[PDB]
């Protein structure tokens, strides 16, 4: 009646360098070789030197390859036994979910590209004062002579929450914003010269700053084969896709496929050091378990634990779980606890903070009925 | 299967080697002395006026 499933929002595809070069089909191995102009070095002699020779400099221009190497598709197999009496409107019950699925897959592709880049080091964000971390991020990317324009800053939900909670932005006297956009709203627009963009695709407690020429996305719409009954050019997030439906008679079920060809590249420098983007991670100091002490439904009951640090990030996947009394109940490595006997047990969750040192410890009590 | 003969296109998207921005030369006192050729050892002497005490 209007209740829709909760789904993410698309920010990342518009914030990367998409299709600077297109003719991938004209090159061997589908690799286009981008060249970089050469630079040289001068030399210094001494006046009136008896030695009258000159050191000859050299002009060497490097290059790197961009390749199409992935084929993102969403394939649906529904039989004509369900097409004419189950789906009422095709263009809103199957086509739109398929397009949204491909769009989210492309966003995840870009997010893996951003997070998977070979960052040399991570800049720590102190939750008490977050501005020094971002100014340091701006400073690291200025020592590499990266241009000051076309820089994008994408923060996770946790970093945005910490920015709003920061007294540098929350207190009007400490920020000069005599409207407290960080108090009346939770928004912190401009920061250290960088426009903050909130996102959920990236890890919740991380932020990424990158120049426009740091990541390259290449897209190609597969050409619709002449041998297909259907065929369209649905567009998702400004990236056209190929939709192809074939009425296969192998099992009397028509199949559909919505696909595109994708390629990613990180623009490393000539010395193989990545300096056109930096990453920041929110610093953590303690962890707790939501729900506190609880009780299972049965003696063999199962409950999925959930650990949150002081920042509020779900750190369940990054914790090691131990049971004080495994004879009554045990806990999986993923946080799920199963009781094996009635009685009390103590569960310890350990999380190494993202700055090194002794891991934080959170202890909870589980009463298996 | 099919074998195609394709070139190896080279593109220039706009990625260039990063380099410093030249600032310093416009700030230092440049060329107050020019007649370096007509002097011994290519050295021009500068005489600072004297001061005294009472």
């Amino acid at each position: 009646i209007g209740v829709k499933q909760l789904q993410r929002e698309i920010v990342l595809p518009g914030l990367v360098w998409t299709n600077p070069l297109t003719d991938f089909g004209g090159s061997k191995n589908d690799t286009i070789t981008v060249r970089v102009p050469a630079i040289t070095t001068a030399n210094r002699r001494d006046l009136r030197d008896p030695d009258r020779t000159v050191i000859a400099s050299e002009l060497v221009e490097h290059s790197f390859g961009v390749t199409l190497d992935k084929h993102v598709y969403a394939a649906l197999k529904f039989t004509d036994e369900q097409r004419t009496l189950d789906i009422r409107d095709y263009t809103k019950q199957v086509l739109m979910p398929q397009v949204s699925a491909v769009a989210y897959e492309l966003e995840d592709y870009i997010a893996e590209l951003i997070e998977g880049a070979p960052y040399e080091e991570t800049i720590l964000i102190d939750p008490a004062d977050t501005v020094p971390a971002f100014i340091t991020a701006d400073q690291r990317m200025g020592e590499a002579n990266v241009p000051t324009d076309s820089r994008r800053l994408v923060v996770g939900s946790a970093v945005a929450a910490a920015l709003a909670k920061d007294k540098q932005f929350r207190h009007a006297d400490w920020s000069g914003d005599q409207a407290n956009a960080a108090l009346r709203e939770a928004h912190v627009g401009r920061l250290a010269g960088m426009n903050v963009i909130r996102s959920n695709a990236i890890a919740p407690d991380k932020a990424y700053l990158w120049h426009r020429t740091a990541f390259i996305l290449a897209y190609r719409t597969p050409v619709v084969p002449e041998g297909a009954k259907a065929g369209a050019s649905f567009s998702a997030n400004g990236v056209a896709l190929r939709w192809l439906a074939d009425y296969d008679y192998s099992q009397l079920g028509d199949r559909t496929l919505l696909d595109v060809f994708t390629g990613r590249k990180v623009v490393t420098e000539v010395d193989g050091s990545f300096v056109r983007a930096v990453e920041l991670q929110l610093q953590a100091s303690s962890i707790t378990i939501v729900g506190g002490a609880f009780a299972l439904a049965t003696t063999t009951g199962t409950k999925q634990l959930k650990v949150r640090d002081d920042n509020g990030t779900d750190v369940t996947a990054r914790c090691t779980f131990a049971s004080s009394a495994g004879t009554k109940a045990t806990v999986s490595a993923a946080g799920l606890v199963t009781g094996v006997a009635a009685g009390t047990a103590d569960i310890t969750a350990s999380y190494v903070p993202p700055q090194g040192g002794t891991a934080k410890t959170a202890t909870v009590t589980v009463t298996v009925p | 299967a099919h074998i195609f003969v394709k070139p190896e296109l080279v593109a220039e998207i706009g990625v260039k080697q990063l380099q410093r921005e030249i600032v310093l030369p416009g700030l230092v006192w440049t060329n107050p002395l020019t007649d370096f050729g007509g002097s011994k050892n290519d050295t021009i002497t500068v005489r600072v006026p004297a001061i005294t005490t009472a």
